[PDB]
């Protein structure tokens, strides 16, 4: 389960700081 | 329909005597025969040679008589033919012949109670399938 | 010494073994020992069928035939015992090898004759008094021919003897007295005769040669229909042991 | 797995499977920006 | 135009095993037969009589016994082609 | 040297885990280059210095 | 039968020759614009 | 130059027919496939096709009809072997042992692939986008599966289809009772592609023939109420669109003829490659879902669902194919 | 976006076509999911593994690729030490870890073009020098890796051989074979029945042979592609793009993948069946001799034994003569095994060494391979489809054979796609039809 949020996460945390997606 | 202590009776030696296996018991006898024997002994019946199958009336005319615990344990520590003239471990898997069939190797003696109560078991509960072949299939 | 991988996909694999022209000697037979023929070799070049003619009284013919079912023919790996009878005499006594083969030519006009070409149980006998296998030593017997199918064979409405229908199902309410041919399947068993005709020997190795003509009949259909008398010619190759 | 290693071995069923969340996760990244 | 199986299946053929035409894997129905004795009872045949079977070379004291207490389940009919012809007497076909 | 082996290897998961999530959302972010930047280079570093780590001491378990 | 054999081999041999080559004769350039 | 003459009539767009490079290999061996099996279909002699010397007969001259004719497969004692005429000792030999088969499928699969070359071939020399190719792809991939693929995996051009109608027939239940492809989700796809394509097709030329704008009298057909090469279409794409997205709901219907046409293209060469694929693994013994004896109740009884009545079935065909071809019990070849 | 450059989000990485730093780290990043795959799914084998258990009964391909390598196994196939295995497992898995740190740092964060930043990493598709060069280094690195597999087999513990004398066992390859009319004959065989093309390749010593000959093949090649740029004949005949390199892959790839396939469903070679059992061939012969030893046993004499059909019960010949196993095995003669040969006489299988020369380990082979077949459901209960639950088991052949076809049937959809649409970008009508310079609307009518 951890391993499995880890994908998402990376997206929610570059959505929050206004990142490169 | 249950699987009652009465289906999972069985006869331990020549001379009447019993022995009462738990559902557990006979669940272990199951999952040890897939792995050991289903092989060339699936349904009862025997791929390898059909001409002689696991059913409790062939069992009992083999020899050493063979449709109780005892002789099925003994069978599976060394096995001969149908009229025990020959030992047959060199190409049948056993404990003596664990070398060169080895998933035959980590089988405790509680090991091989189980398995022959599931070969006895399992003619009671499903009856003519047993050994029957793709007819009752 | 030739291989499996030297043979394989060539031919070589259904002829018979072969004696050099230097093999015209004699093989002694002495009549205190007890010999054997170790390995019997049939291979055939040419299969004759009689021709079955319209009403004319008159000399039916071998005519030839076109063999289709390919280089499936010969006979080998043959053995048996071969006595010392009284009177000087040999006789090869048929036991056990590769002793059938099922053949099928074509004659002209597209019919299409199996056989069973076959040695099973052969007994061959030579003349009186021999001393050794010559070249001009003569085997002659008498074989059986087994039916071209066994029991469990089923024809293509599932009708058999040991095994199928024993009616044509697919016709429920037909008179089935015209069918009883068909309907009812029998099991033949005929004779066969042959000859073989050594003309080389190796008197040193105990190897013999030379070729064979045999007579039999062909396949009835499980009794539908009425064998050709066949004659089967080629070369052969056995060996004698003590 | 050698027991040294035994303490790894529910991590070892779901290793395998990683490659084809890599495969989702561009679904969750483009669905993030909008397609 | 009969079928020589269908008829032989009206004489005791249909009860007993016959020592001449049965295939051997009916020697697995009684004790102490199968497979050794089954095989040497098969490569003797044919038999003038049942008793016949307790002649057969080499059978110990023990071995012609069993075949004594089994002469019962025996019978003897004419030897038929359709049976014992494509060695079906050491496999006709049927398995399970 | 095997509690050496465990926390070496308990340190690898752990640090694999926070590169696995870190360094993409710092090479996406803006400027946080001026702190990652070096901050990754010698998580670089300790990374291999770590399966090195947990390597030589396998064979001392 | 070998003379046959020759025969087929030749036509095959004929027309993949023609396909290899009409191929490599300026396909690409082959087109309406 | 003369080649250059030649190279231009070959790649030519005023033929008729066009020909190009991958023509140059498909005319001779379509026309030899075909004159081979006409001249089979009507005149073939019985061929042994399980090897057993039990020849069965496919001609129409040897007593059939269009319905049980069929060129028959080459001999289960040939196998996977190569066998052209030359290999035989004679025609009447080849006959027997089903030459016309090997001959006529191994020009056909060279003479269908290269009818696909084709496709993308004059294509590109018509200025078109290239993928009409990709979608025939599915239909030759189905043929590859049936005539090469599944005698590959099970070792004998004798399994595959036979050239007929009823030899199809033979080839799907023999099929299922080996495989039990009815029950594998690629066999299952290829049903939703070809009854989806069936029923979007009936969708598209309804509902397209339901906003055919009024151009004509009703004296007279619709259909000339369009001329080959008009600028403006013919029917009502709004309309339509309105109509169907009503009869579901309107995110449901497509308002983009070109994401609609696409969506018409891939439903069923998609299907129809997993169908394909279907064969082509279990070709390898891949076999469908076996659920046989799978629900068993508490006392140990076998508790039967359709699935089991499904392998009843399946038995009967299993112990009935090549009913004298087995010697041993199972099923291996 | 999709305004930016043409295409869409589902046709994304086309974005990237011109993109050679973003580019090259979808590549990189690419792959580190296969070597991770590699590393990751040993490991998960080798945590299921059971040493008791033969390896086809337990759903391994890796594993047995490693011991065919001649790491982990002992004679006969059977394992005798683990460890090889996990490092295996362990050094692609931390790998993997390298080459994707390499693969995101290019995608997102290094430089978008190379060309700007070197003028050696640089490319530009259509320069025909540069993809030479190129391909010219890969052909190296892949002989490099051909003849690291010639090392193995002859300097480094050698390969494991079913065919070695008392037994498979590991063994070291002394005299790889380099006569070019036994390699490049394997070449020019037929596919079809009795021959095999290459697939047919049963010993070590032609398959060491081989790659030393591939091995400098391609190193010979790569240096030629680094030296020359491509003739003029080559330059008309090709299309020069990125899509159009990608489609000559495809194709190529796609034709390697039936290969495999073939190789694994036929060759028992490079694929030892003592570690993916029996081929579809095999268990069938080894069915048919099986009840040869038991029928024998009870006094059949299997040469003279006619069956129902008329042909032999046991034993008939081959459309060549060949004394082959009978029955429907028939179709099957063509197979070769270790447990068989023996048997096998000049003219095929033997009758007297049938009667008198069996052995014990070649009863219980033959037995374990008949029950072993390679078939069973896509749920994995073995053997025909009318066969009742009980045996969990396919063949690591079957789902070897059948993943690898549709792997390259999609593959070879792959190059029919992207090839057209190369050749249409290049001609310049991959988009559609120039209204106002409609094709067809300038030729003539056909009629
Ligand atoms: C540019 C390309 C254009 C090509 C144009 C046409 C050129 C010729 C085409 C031939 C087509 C394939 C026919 C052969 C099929 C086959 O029986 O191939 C099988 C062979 C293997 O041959 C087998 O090889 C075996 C080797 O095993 C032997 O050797 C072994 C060694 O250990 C063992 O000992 C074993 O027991 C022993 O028998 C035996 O020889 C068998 O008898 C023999 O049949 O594999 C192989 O040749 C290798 C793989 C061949 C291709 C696989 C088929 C691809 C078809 C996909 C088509 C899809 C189209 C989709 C369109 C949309
Ligand atoms: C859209 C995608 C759909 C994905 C599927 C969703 C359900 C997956 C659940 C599942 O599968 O669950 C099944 C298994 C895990 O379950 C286990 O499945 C095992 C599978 O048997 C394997 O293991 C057995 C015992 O060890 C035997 O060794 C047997 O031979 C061997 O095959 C056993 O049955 C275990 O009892 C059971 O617990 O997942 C696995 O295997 C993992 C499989 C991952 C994909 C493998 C790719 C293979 C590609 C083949 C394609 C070729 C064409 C196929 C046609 C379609
Ligand atoms: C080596 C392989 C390779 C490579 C490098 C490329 C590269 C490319 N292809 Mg090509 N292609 C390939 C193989 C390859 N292709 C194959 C094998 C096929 C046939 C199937 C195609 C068919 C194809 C088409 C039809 C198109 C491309 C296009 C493209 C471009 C855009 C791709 C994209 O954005 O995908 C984005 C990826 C996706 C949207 C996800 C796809 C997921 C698939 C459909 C399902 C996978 C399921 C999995 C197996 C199991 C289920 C998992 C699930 C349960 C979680 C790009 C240049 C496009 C093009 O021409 O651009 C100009 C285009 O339209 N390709
Ligand atoms: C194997 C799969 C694969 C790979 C390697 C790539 C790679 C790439 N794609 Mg493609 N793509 C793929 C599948 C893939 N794609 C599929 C399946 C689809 C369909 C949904 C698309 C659709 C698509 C589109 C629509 C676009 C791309 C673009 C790109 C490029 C830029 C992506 C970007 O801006 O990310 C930004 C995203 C982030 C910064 C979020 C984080 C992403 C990273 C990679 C997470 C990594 C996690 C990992 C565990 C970390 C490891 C750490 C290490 C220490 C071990 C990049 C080279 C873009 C392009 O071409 O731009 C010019 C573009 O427009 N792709
Ligand atoms: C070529 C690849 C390949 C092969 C031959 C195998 C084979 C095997 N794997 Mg493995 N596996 C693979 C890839 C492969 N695997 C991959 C990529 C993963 C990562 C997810 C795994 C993860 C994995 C695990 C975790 C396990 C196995 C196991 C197994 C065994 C059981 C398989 C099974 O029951 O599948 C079930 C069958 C399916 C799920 C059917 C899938 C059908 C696919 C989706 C069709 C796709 C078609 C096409 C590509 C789609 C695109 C179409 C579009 C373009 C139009 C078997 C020995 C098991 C085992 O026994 O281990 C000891 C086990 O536990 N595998
Ligand atoms: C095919 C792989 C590949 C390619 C073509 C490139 C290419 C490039 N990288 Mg990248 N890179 C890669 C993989 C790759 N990288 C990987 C795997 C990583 C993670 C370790 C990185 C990490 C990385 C960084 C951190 C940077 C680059 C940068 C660069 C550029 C400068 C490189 C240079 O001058 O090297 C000169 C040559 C050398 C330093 C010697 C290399 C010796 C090699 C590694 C020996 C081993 C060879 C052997 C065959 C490898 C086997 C691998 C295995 C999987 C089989 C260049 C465009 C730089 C850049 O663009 O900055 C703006 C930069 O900063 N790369
Ligand atoms: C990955 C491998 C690879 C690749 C992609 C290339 C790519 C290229 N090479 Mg190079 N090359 C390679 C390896 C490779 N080469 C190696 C290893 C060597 C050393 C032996 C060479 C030796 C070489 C030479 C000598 C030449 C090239 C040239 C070329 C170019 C034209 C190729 C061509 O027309 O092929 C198309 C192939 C043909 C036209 C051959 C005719 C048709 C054959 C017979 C088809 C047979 C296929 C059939 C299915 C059978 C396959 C199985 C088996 C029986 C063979 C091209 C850029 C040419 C160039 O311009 O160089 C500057 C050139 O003259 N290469
Ligand atoms: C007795 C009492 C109580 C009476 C009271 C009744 C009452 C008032 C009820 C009100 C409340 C109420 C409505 C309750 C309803 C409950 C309910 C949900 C019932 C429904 C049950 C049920 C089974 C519904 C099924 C719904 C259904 C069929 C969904 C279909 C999904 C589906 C397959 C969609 C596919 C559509 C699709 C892919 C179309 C594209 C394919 C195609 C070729 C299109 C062709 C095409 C498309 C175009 O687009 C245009 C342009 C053109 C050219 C064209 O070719
Ligand atoms: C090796 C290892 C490691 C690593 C790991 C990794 C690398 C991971 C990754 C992971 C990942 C990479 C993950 C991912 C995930 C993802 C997901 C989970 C997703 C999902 C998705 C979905 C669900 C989707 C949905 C949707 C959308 C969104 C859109 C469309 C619609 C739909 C609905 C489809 C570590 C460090 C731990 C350590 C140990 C070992
Ligand atoms: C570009 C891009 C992409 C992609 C990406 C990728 C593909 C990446 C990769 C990545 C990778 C490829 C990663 C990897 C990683 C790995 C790791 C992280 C590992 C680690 C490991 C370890 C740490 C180990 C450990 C151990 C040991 C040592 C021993 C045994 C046990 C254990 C396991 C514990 C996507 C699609 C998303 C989209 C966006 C863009
Ligand atoms: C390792 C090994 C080996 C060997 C191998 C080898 C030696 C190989 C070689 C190989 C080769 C040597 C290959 C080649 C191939 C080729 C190809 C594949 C081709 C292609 C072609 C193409 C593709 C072309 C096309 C075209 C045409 C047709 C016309 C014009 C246009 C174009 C150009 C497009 C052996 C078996 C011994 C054993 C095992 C191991
Ligand atoms: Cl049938
Ligand atoms: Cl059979």
């Amino acid at each position: 389960a951890m391993i499995g949020i880890a994908g998402p996460m990376i997206i929610f945390l570059l959505a929050v700081r206004r990142g490169n997606l | 329909a249950e699987l009652t202590p009465e289906v999972l009776t069985v006869p331990l030696n020549s001379e009447g005597k019993t022995i009462t296996l738990t559902e557990k018991q006979y669940l272990e006898g199951k999952r040890l025969f897939q792995y050991a024997c289903a092989s060339c002994h699936v349904g009862g019946i025997t791929k390898t040679n059909p001409s002689l199958d696991l059913r409790t009336e062939t069992l009992a005319l083999a020899t050493p008589p063979r449709d109780n615990i005892e002789g099925l344990v003994d069978y599976m520590k060394n096995p001969t033919t149908y009229d025990g003239e020959q030992e047959i471990a060199e190409v049948h898997p056993s404990l003596r012949s664990a070398d060169i069939f080895p998933k035959m190797r980590n089988l405790t003696e509680k090991d091989l109670v189980a398995i022959a109560g599931h070969i006895l078991v399992e003619p009671k509960i499903l009856g003519d399938k047993w050994g029957g072949g793709k007819v009752y299939y | 010494t030739l291989t499996y991988d030297d043979i394989v996909g060539t031919g070589l694999a259904n002829k018979c073994p072969t004696l050099d022209d230097t093999a015209r000697g004699a093989y002694p037979i002495d009549s205190s020992q007890t010999y054997r023929i170790a390995r019997l070799c049939l291979q055939p070049t040419t299969f004759l069928v009689k021709e079955e003619p319209k009403n004319k009284r008159q000399e039916a013919e071998f005519v030839p035939t076109k063999l289709v079912t390919r280089e499936t023919t010969s006979l080998d790996q043959i053995q048996g015992e071969l006595k010392v009878n009284s009177d000087g005499s040999l006789t090869f006594v048929e036991e056990d090898g590769i002793d059938f083969q099922p053949v099928t030519v074509q004659m002209a006009g597209g019919e299409r004759i199996p056989l069973l070409f076959t040695v099973k149980n052969l007994v061959a006998s030579t003349q009186p008094n021999v001393t050794s296998i010559t070249t001009s030593t003569d085997f002659k017997g008498e074989f059986n021919v087994p039916s071209y199918r066994t029991a469990n064979f089923l024809d293509p409405k599932g009708r058999g003897l040991a095994s199928g229908y024993d009616s044509a199902i697919a016709l429920p309410q037909a008179k089935e007295e015209e069918l009883a041919r068909a309907n009812v399947k029998r099991f033949s068993l005929t004779k066969g005769q042959i000859s073989l005709n050594v003309a080389k020997v190796d008197g040193r190795t105990g190897e013999i040669a030379g070729t064979f003509e045999s007579e039999q009949l062909s396949d009835d259909d499980m009794g539908a229909h009425e064998p050709h008398e066949v004659k089967i010619q080629g070369v052969f190759y056995a060996s004698i042991e003590p | 797995l050698p027991e040294a290693y035994a303490i790894f071995d529910p991590l070892v069923d779901v290793l395998p499977v990683i490659p084809v969340l890599f495969l989702a996760l561009a679904f969750v990244w483009q669905a993030a920006v909008g397609f | 135009l009969v079928n020589v199986v269908d008829e032989k299946l009206g004489t005791a053929y249909g009860e007993k095993i016959d020592l001449n035409n049965t295939n051997i894997a009916a020697f697995i129905q009684y004790r102490g037969l199968y497979p050794t004795l089954a095989k040497l009872i098969v490569k003797n045949a044919p038999y003038e009589s049942v008793e016949d079977v307790l002649n057969i070379p080499g059978l110990t004291e023990r071995q012609k016994q069993i075949l004594r207490e089994n002469l019962e389940h025996f019978t003897v009919t004419e030897v038929e082609t359709a049976l014992v012809e494509g060695g079906d007497r050491y496999n006709n076909g049927l398995y399970k | 040297m095997t509690i050496l082996f465990q926390l070496a290897l308990a340190a690898l998961v752990i640090l694999s885990f926070v590169m696995v999530i870190g360094v993409p959302v710092a090479y996406a972010s803006p400027q946080d280059w001026d702190r990652s930047k070096q901050l990754i280079f010698l998580g670089s570093g300790l990374w291999i210095a770590l399966v090195l780590v947990v390597g030589v001491l396998n064979f001392f378990v | 039968m070998e003379t046959l054999k020759i025969t087929v081999y030749i036509v095959v041999t004929f027309f993949v020759l023609l396909f290899v080559f009409g191929f490599l004769s300026g396909d690409p350039a082959r087109n309406p614009k | 130059n003369l080649w250059e003459r030649f190279c231009n009539w070959v790649t030519s767009t005023d033929n008729r027919l066009y020909v190009g490079w991958f023509g140059v290999i498909m005319i001779p061996t379509l026309l030899a496939a075909t004159i081979c099996f006409v001249i089979a279909f009507i005149a073939a002699p019985p061929v042994d096709i399980d090897g057993i010397r039990e020849p069965v007969s496919g001609s129409l001259l040897y007593g059939n009809n269009i319905i049980t004719g069929a060129v028959v497969p080459s001999s289960n004692a040939i196998g996977l072997h190569f066998y052209p005429i030359w290999e035989a000792a004679s025609l009447d030999e080849w006959l027997y042992n089903g030459g016309p088969y090997q001959l006529i499928i191994f020009h056909f699969l060279l003479g269908a692939s290269c009818y696909m070359g084709r496709q993308w071939e004059l294509s590109y020399r018509l200025g078109m986008r290239p993928w009409i190719c990709v979608a025939y792809s599915a239909p030759l991939a189905s043929a590859f599966a049936v005539f090469l693929i599944y005698p590959i995996g099970q070792g004998s051009f004798s399994d595959g289809m036979p050239l007929g109608i009823s030899g199809t027939f033979n080839f799907m239940i023999v099929f299922q009772a080996e495989h039990n492809i009815l029950m594998h989700p690629f066999h299952q796809l290829g049903v939703a592609g070809v009854f989806g394509g069936a029923l979007f097709c009936a969708m598209h030329g309804s509902l397209v023939t339901s906003s055919l704008i009024r151009e004509t009298t009703e004296t007279e057909s619709a259909n000339y109420g369009y001329k080959f090469g008009q600028e403006e279409e013919t029917y009502n794409i709004v309309a339509a669109h309105g109509y169907f997205g009503r009869l579901i709901f309107q995110y449901a219907s497509f308002n983009n003829s070109r994401s609609l046409h696409f969506f018409l293209a891939a439903w069923p060469v998609v299907g129809v490659w997993f169908t394909a694929l279907g064969i082509s693994t279990m070709a390898f013994n891949l076999n469908g879902f076996n659920f046989n004896h799978s629900v068993i109740d508490a006392k140990g009884n076998v508790i039967n669902t359709w699935a089991d009545i499904i392998n009843r079935a399946n038995l009967g065909m299993e112990v009935m194919h090549e009913r004298n071809a087995h010697n041993f019990p199972l099923d291996l070849a | 976006d999709q305004e930016s450059s043409g295409f869409a989000w589902w046709a994304g990485n086309a974005r990237l076509i011109n993109l050679s730093g973003k580019l090259l780290g979808a590549h990189v990043a690419h792959a580190g999911l296969i070597v991770f795959w590699a590393g990751a799914m040993t490991l998960f084998e080798l945590a299921h593994f059971i040493p008791e258990k033969p390896m086809y009964e337990q759903g391994l391909i890796l594993i047995p690729h490693i011991a065919t390598l001649g790491w982990g196994v002992g004679p006969g196939g059977e394992v005798v030490d683990t460890f090889p295995f996990f490092v295996v497992g362990v050094v692609h898995l931390i790998s993997s870890a390298v080459l994707g740190f390499g693969g995101v740092y290019h995608a997102i964060r290094g430089p978008e073009t190379l060309e700007e930043y070197s003028s050696f990493f640089g490319y530009d598709w259509k320069d025909k020098n540069k993809m030479t060069t190129i391909l010219g280094f890969h052909l190296i690195v892949l002989g490099i890796g051909a003849l690291l597999l010639v090392a193995k087999a002859m300097f480094f513990g050698g390969l494991y051989d079913t065919w070695a004398p008392g037994g498979g066992d590991v063994r070291v390859i002394t005299n790889p074979t380099l006569d070019p009319r036994v390699i490049f004959g394997y070449l020019l065989k037929s596919p079809f029945g009795g021959e095999g093309w290459i697939v047919s390749v049963n010993n070590l010593e032609d398959v060491v042979g081989g790659h030393i000959w591939i091995g400098l093949i391609c190193i010979a090649g790569g240096i030629w592609h680094i030296l020359t740029t491509p003739f003029g004949w080559a330059r008309r005949a090709f299309i020069w793009s990125g899509e159009a390199y990608l489609s000559y892959s495809l194709g190529a790839l796609s034709m390697m993948g039936f290969i495999a396939t073939c190789f694994v469903w036929f060759n028992n070679t490079v694929y030892p069946s003592e570690f993916y059992g029996p081929t579809g061939p095999e268990a069938s012969q080894a069915q048919a001799m099986t009840f040869l030893i038991r029928d024998q046993k009870l006094g059949a004499n299997v040469g003279s034994a006619q069956g129902p059909t008329g042909l032999g019960k046991y034993l008939m010949r081959s459309p060549t003569g060949e004394i082959i196993f009978g029955g429907e095995t028939m179709r099957f003669w063509d197979f070769r095994g270790p447990w068989l040969e023996p048997l096998r006489g000049p003219n095929g299988l033997d009758l007297n060494k049938i009667k008198n020369d069996i052995q014990p380990w070649q009863e219980r082979r033959a037995a374990e391979y008949m029950t072993h077949a390679p078939l069973g459901s896509l749920n994995s209960v073995g053997g025909v489809a009318t066969e009742i639950n009980s045996v969990n088991f396919v063949s690591p052949r079957s789902w070897l054979a059948t993943s690898h076809f549709v792997l390259a049937f999609f593959f070879l959809v792959g190059h029919l796609w992207h090839a057209g649409r190369a050749r249409a970008a290049a001609a310049g009508f991959e988009k559609g039809i120039d209204r106002e310079s409609e094709p067809v609307l300038s030729m003539p009518s056909l009629d």
